[PDB]
């Protein structure tokens, strides 16, 4: 999100029966892999479809 | 000495693609590279003869460096130094008050350090090749260094001598055993042989234990002994022909088994009897035939090692001379013909 006023993260509604998560004030954590072997793999293993 | 020995190591492959397309020759490379002249397992690798055995090269799996890794059983020549071994050439770099440090010459890569004591600090300085005296397991091959620390004595040939009581034959076998040291005291011979003269004569008249008159020590071919109003009446017999004897089975290796100081430590010539007639200051030590014969050749070999290191060393007369003040302090330590 290029907008620099803008520090949510954003997820689309459908996304937060994953998570049991709602927009009432939650929180969520949320890294980047930077290692080849752990980015392969969170795109083949861990990908939410 | 120096013989074979199989190691267990594993390697890291940092770029597993380019290892496998050469294995073979990858792996001899960095064996080479990591193990060749440096102190492994209580031992001195010198070379790499093979690898006997490897496995796979495994990714490593706990971390994601996308790494390899080799296990290799491989055979090395390597060179173990013995107690109370005995070195020809060591150079005296360090002379303290603390103690004395030297560096083998011949052999290979050796740190030896003297404790000083108060009769040392004043006779070896910097820049002396001298002979020295080994001690029992202080050879300890700290992993990963390129020398064998060992502490030593400055060599004075000894006035004593060791009698063992054999009451088991030597069977044909072990006789197969111990070809592998007549072979090599063959060898030692051969190469021996090719050596001046005056050079083997001289080192010997100075490393014999007692004096003699000149012309009277050495018969290379048959190896006769010195011809000193025949002391003992028996002759000393060649280690090499019984040993050959035993071989086929034509002798009895039983009895006392000596080797007085009068002998030529060098030559293959001993002294056996069938009753305890040695003038030994020790009791002799009951033993069998194999601990007895593999005594006597490793003696030998230790010997013969020695004058052909010595006389390799000292290839002219004024190295012989910027020396002769040891040569003399072994000189003074001989047993005359008062007897
Ligand atoms: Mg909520």
């Amino acid at each position: 999100l290029e907008n620099p006023k803008i520090s949510t993260f954003q997820m689309n509604v459908s996304a937060c029966a994953w998570y049991n998560a709602d927009f009432d004030g939650d929180q969520m954590n949320l890294w980047v892999p930077w290692s080849v072997m752990s980015r392969v793999e969170a795109e083949l293993l861990c990908s939410v479809r | 000495m120096i013989d074979q020995k199989i190691f267990e190591t594993t390697l890291n492959i940092d770029d597993p693609t380019n290892f496998c397309t050469n294995v073979e020759a990858h792996l001899l490379k960095e064996l080479e590279n990591i193990y060749v002249g440096k102190c492994f397992k209580n031992s001195f690798i010198l070379n790499i003869t093979g690898v006997i055995q490897r496995s796979p090269c495994f990714i490593m799996r706990t971390n994601n460096s996308g790494r390899g890794y080799m296990h290799v059983r491989f055979s090395a020549v390597v060179s173990y130094l013995n107690a109370f071994d005995l070195i020809a050439a060591v150079k005296i770099i360090k002379n303290d008050s603390n103690i004395i440090l030297g560096e083998s010459l011949l052999t290979e890569p050796v740190t030896i350090v003297i404790p000083s004591s108060e009769s040392q600090n004043n006779v070896a300085e910097v820049g002396q090749i001298v002979p020295v005296q080994l001690a029992n397991s202080s050879v300890y091959y700290i992993p990963g260094r390129q020398q064998a620390s060992a502490t030593g004595s400055i060599f004075i040939p000894k006035h004593t001598f060791s009698v063992y009581h054999v009451q088991e034959e030597l069977t044909q076998e072990q006789a197969l055993n111990l070809t592998k040291l007549v072979n090599i005291i063959e060898m030692l011979l051969e190469s021996r042989s090719k050596k001046d003269f005056k050079q083997i004569c001289f080192f010997e008249k100075l490393y014999y234990t007692y004096s003699i008159s000149s012309d009277e020590i050495l018969d290379l071919k048959i190896w006769k002994g010195p011809k000193g109003k025949e002391m003992s009446r028996l002759k000393p017999c060649n280690v090499l022909s019984f040993l050959y004897d035993a071989l086929k089975n034509k002798n009895s290796s039983l009895g006392f088994w000596a080797r007085p100081p009068n002998l030529l430590k060098s030559s293959p010539l001993a002294y056996q009897q069938d009753q305890n007639s040695f003038n030994a200051t020790e009791l002799p030590i009951i033993c069998s035939a194999e601990v007895m014969f593999v005594t006597l050749l490793k003696e030998i070999i230790n010997y013969l090692q020695f004058i052909n290191d010595l006389c390799d060393t000292f290839n002219n007369e004024q190295l012989i001379k910027r020396h002769e003040n040891i040569w003399m302090l072994i000189e003074q330590r001989k047993i005359g013909h008062d007897f």
